[PDB]
């Protein structure tokens, strides 16, 4: 998918 | 190709783009609404902000509605041209021609010119309501005002008035 | 995750509630007559009017 | 105090629904939508009031906001003033996932995002609001 | 008698009224819109139209004439153009005044933080001089740090 | 003709000499002003004998003034800074 | 022999009227 | 016809890199080579020539009709080579004045 | 644009010739 | 001279693609065992947005560009040109779905 790959808080800065 | 513009789709798209970009509004202009809930309503432009938001005061039989100003996008506005108004051509072959509107055939508007003093048919997208002509004839022709011009072999005169593509000569 | 995916679907919709509106908008966005392509005063100079075809088809000296 | 605000907001909700129905009927009868524009200043003044946000979320005024934002069946968009005021109010209030579930404003937001007659600035604000509302779900 | 004849009557200045220029006035008095940074067309004379040296803005050359009024260099006063900004910006001379006005009014519902019910505000209203009136109103409303939803009966305040 | 010389001519009471020094012996200029907006935005074509303030949309209420060219320059520079100096030929009260 | 003259009061042709030089006297 | 030819935009387009006096010489040579076609090339400008002393007393439509009938008579006297008119647009100026044809 | 070259840097085009046949001549259809 | 592989998004010199193939797309395009034809159609020298990835597994950028299963190196955000229909059908035969990186498909 593409929509699920949105950035979260725990993703690297 | 043995044909007169048999293909007219891209040409029509170019017409649409030129018609959309060439429209410019001024305060006090009478406009009509094409889309939206306020479709087929008349109103006067009160103020212009940037080039995409235009505040319009609508005109209607109810007094309470006539005291309201509504900001309307320029993409849903069409100019209203009444018979007997001084209008100046924006762009085209008849550019900078002024006169009084005579017939309003919807998209096409007919008006008696001021310079040539003859009826000219130009699309409504090419008209701006300018109450005065104030046309400057500088940088045109080959003749300054009041020039002594040789008309032909044995005729001479003086330029009295100058126009974009004609002259008035006093023999 | 599947449950939050279903929650996202419930909150934001699949679009079918307004897909028909979008189709109608695209239909009305999409659309030849030479009387509307160029000015009549330019058509007349280029002999493109109907009257020029009438003159050209009639069997008489112009 | 809070109960009076709730009663006033419910009365405003009923007035907004009645105005929407009247404008839809007038549009079906060949008349422009004027009632929504007339009611717009009072709705704008109420929405700009910050302390009423909790009462608005309790009374689910966002459902009627969605109803006003809902395009009519004639495929005609509402007036730009209504859309701008409602978008500004949505920005000014802390809309959560529960309130979105109660109101179902996400469908209309996705429609506004996908539509092309909508102004690009409104498109960008709708994209930002959709991103902000998807933010708590994934973390 | 060193000026060419004009049918406009000759008068003297009796009053000078100052003020700010509105965007509508700037657009209305303009003769052209400036949008091209390049001064010269192709480095081959004849400056580009819509540029900073448009020939409609006026003529500063002996042999050329203004394309707006048709007058020579000696007689043409020059004409203004306009330049639409993509985003609004502060006027550098009015920033403290903008700050004081922002203090004076409410940032959400564009209303003064106090009304005429306060007698001090009424006295501040009474003075005719705009500078002193603004000074008094500012000295009062600076303290007030909250818009009043109801009268200190709703005054329209957003709270 | 500096400021101190101007003060000496004021002390003599010779207003005509001061006006002649500062205008006829210096940058004397003629401008046209709209009678409504009071701005120097009239587009005058003297040989065509047509005057017009496009903003105010009038062709009849237009006057001519004799002012120093430096005053014209000052008013145009003020206009460039968004200030509107309006010159009127009558008093109001 | 024709003189093209400019005049203030003849508004019919913006002051331009044609006369022969034999018809005029100098001031 | 040379003095009107040198200012015509058709001549300017034909010879972009040449001055006005060169166009005047070309007009004189073309007039020597074919006076009729040089008169035809004037189009609307040939009604402003010195045709008759009292030509200004006629209405404009009468003068235009007289000039056009004279051109029709003279062109049909001369004749038009159809292949040359089809190929060379300069020689096609006399084709609308052929008997039975028009613009 | 009669033909678009696959490289994308050039393309064969249909034009109106400008020749004097023995500062540029005006465009006109090629007369053989 | 450098080209951007349309399928995986990696950027390598065109002669590297001709001699050694694409190190990731070789399993389905056989670029190492193919002529300049497949190099030209599946890799484009016109691109934008150079991307260098160090750790594919944990980089959110790699997941966003769908390159977290590929060899680290030079990558392009946008690649001009799309894969042909026959190559798309061949990939669908292998069971792999092709999502264009040209930006026109979203
Ligand atoms: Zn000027
Ligand atoms: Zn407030
Ligand atoms: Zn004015
Ligand atoms: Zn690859």
């Amino acid at each position: 998918p593409q929509r699920l790959l949105i950035p979260t808080v725990d993703d690297p800065g | 190709e043995e044909s007169t513009t048999i293909d007219l789709s891209t040409i029509a798209d170019s017409l649409k783009e030129t018609a959309k970009n060439l429209v410019s509004f001024q305060p006090g202009d009478n406009v009509e609404i094409i889309n939206g809930e306020l479709n087929h309503l008349t109103g006067t432009v009160s103020s212009v902000n940037q080039s995409t938001i235009v505040s319009v005061r609508l005109h209607s039989d109810d007094d309470t509605i006539n005291s309201e100003t509504v900001e309307i996008p320029t993409s849903d506005l069409r100019k209203i041209f009444n018979v007997g108004d001084h209008v100046r051509v924006i762009h085209g072959k008849h550019t900078d021609d002024t006169g009084l509107i005579v017939e309003v055939n919807g998209d096409k508007v007919e008006f008696i010119s001021n310079q040539t003093k003859r009826t000219v048919i130009v699309f409504s997208n090419y008209l701006i309501k300018s109450t005065d002509s104030t046309v400057s004839i500088n940088e045109s022709g080959r003749f300054e005002l009041h020039d002594l011009v040789q008309v032909n072999s044995d005729l001479v005169g003086i330029v009295i008035r100058a126009q974009k593509d004609s002259f008035d000569v006093l023999c | 995750q599947g449950e939050q995916y279903q929650e996202i679907i419930e909150i934001f919709g699949d679009g079918t509630d307004y897909q028909w509106t979008l189709d109608a908008e695209e239909e009305m966005e999409q659309p030849t007559s030479l009387a509307d392509v160029f000015e009549p005063s330019e058509l007349k100079e280029k002999m493109l009017t109907d009257e020029d075809n009438v003159i050209r088809v009639t069997d008489l000296p112009e | 105090l809070e109960q009076m605000q709730d009663e006033l907001i419910q009365q405003l909700k009923l007035q907004m629904e009645e105005s929407a129905i009247r404008d839809a009927n007038n549009i079906e009868q060949g008349k422009p939508a004027i009632f929504k524009l007339k009611l717009l200043p009072k709705v704008k003044d109420i929405l700009l009031r910050a302390n009423l946000a909790d009462s608005i979320l309790d009374n689910n005024l966002l459902a009627s906001v969605r109803l006003w934002l809902e395009p009519l069946p004639d495929a005609s968009l509402p007036a730009y003033q209504i859309q701008k005021v409602l978008f500004d109010a949505i920005k000014s209030l802390p809309i959560k996932t529960s309130h979105l579930r109660e109101s179902g404003l996400g469908k209309v937001m996705v429609f506004y995002q996908k539509s092309k007659r909508v102004e690009p600035n409104l498109k960008r604000t709708a994209e930002k609001l959709i991103s902000d509302w998807t933010r708590p779900i994934m973390g | 008698s060193q000026f060419p004849y004009s049918s406009a009557p000759l008068r003297s200045v009796k009053e000078v009224q100052f003020g700010l220029l509105s965007p509508e006035e700037i657009r209305a008095i303009s003769v052209v819109k400036i949008e091209y940074p390049e001064i010269m067309d192709e480095s081959r004379q004849r400056p580009r139209e819509g540029g900073l040296n448009d020939p409609k803005l006026g003529s500063i050359d002996r042999n050329f004439k203004c394309q707006t009024c048709g007058e020579g260099m000696a007689e043409c006063p020059g004409h203004f153009g306009h330049m639409e900004l993509a985003k609004p910006v502060f006027h550098i001379g009015f920033i403290p005044k903008i700050k004081k006005v922002c203090e004076c009014i409410c940032m959400n519902c564009g209303k003064l933080l106090l009304d005429e019910t306060n007698p001090t505000m009424a006295q501040a209203i009474r003075i005719r001089d705009p500078k002193k009136r603004f000074n008094a109103v500012w000295q009062l409303c600076k303290t007030k740090m909250v818009c009043e939803a109801d009268a200190p009966v709703s005054r329209g305040g957003c709270g | 003709f500096g400021e101190m010389e101007r003060d000496c001519m004021i002390a003599h009471g010779a207003a005509g000499f001061l006006k002649e020094r500062l205008m006829e012996a210096s940058d004397a200029f003629r401008v046209h002003v709209c009678g409504i907006c009071g701005l120097m935005s009239v587009i005058a074509n003297l040989k065509k004998n047509q005057f017009e303030c496009r903003s105010c949309k009038n062709k009849t209420n237009i006057y001519q003034l004799h002012i120093p060219y430096a005053a014209k320059l000052l008013f145009q520079e003020l206009m460039a800074m968004n200030i509107a100096p309006r010159l009127y030929t009558e008093r109001s009260g | 022999n024709f003189l093209f003259l400019r005049s203030r009061e003849i508004v019919e042709n913006q002051g331009v009227f044609v006369t022969s030089s034999n018809r005029v006297k100098t001031i | 016809t040379a003095r009107l030819y040198q200012h015509s935009s058709k001549s300017s387009a034909e010879y972009p890199n040449r001055p006005q006096l060169a166009k005047y010489c070309i007009g004189l040579a073309k007039y020597i080579q074919s006076p009729l076609l040089e008169y035809l090339a004037l189009d609307e400008s040939m009604y402003s020539l010195h045709i008759h002393k009292h030509q200004n007393l006629l209405p404009r439509e009468k003068l235009i009709d007289a000039v056009q009938t004279s051109i029709v008579d003279i062109v049909n006297l001369v004749g038009v080579d159809i292949n040359e008119a089809v190929r060379a647009p300069y020689h096609a100026l006399a084709l609308p004045y052929v008997c039975g044809l028009g613009p | 644009v009669d033909e678009v070259l696959e490289n994308g840097l050039e393309a064969r085009l249909k034009l109106v010739p400008r020749l004097d046949y023995g500062f540029r001549p005006a465009q006109r259809l090629f007369s053989e | 001279r450098e080209r951007a592989c349309m399928l995986c998004g990696i950027v390598l010199p065109g002669r590297v693609f001709m001699q050694n193939g694409c190190p990731n797309c070789d399993s389905v395009l056989n670029l190492r065992d193919s002529d300049q034809a497949t190099v030209n159609e599946c890799t484009s020298s016109s691109f934008e947005g150079l991307v260098a990835v160090g750790d594919n597994e944990h980089s959110w950028v790699a997941k966003w560009l769908r390159v977290d299963r590929f060899q680290p190196g030079l990558y392009a955000v946008r690649v001009d040109g799309r894969l042909p229909s026959d190559i798309v059908a061949a990939l669908e035969q292998y069971g792999v779905y092709y999502r264009p990186r040209d930006g026109s498909v979203i």
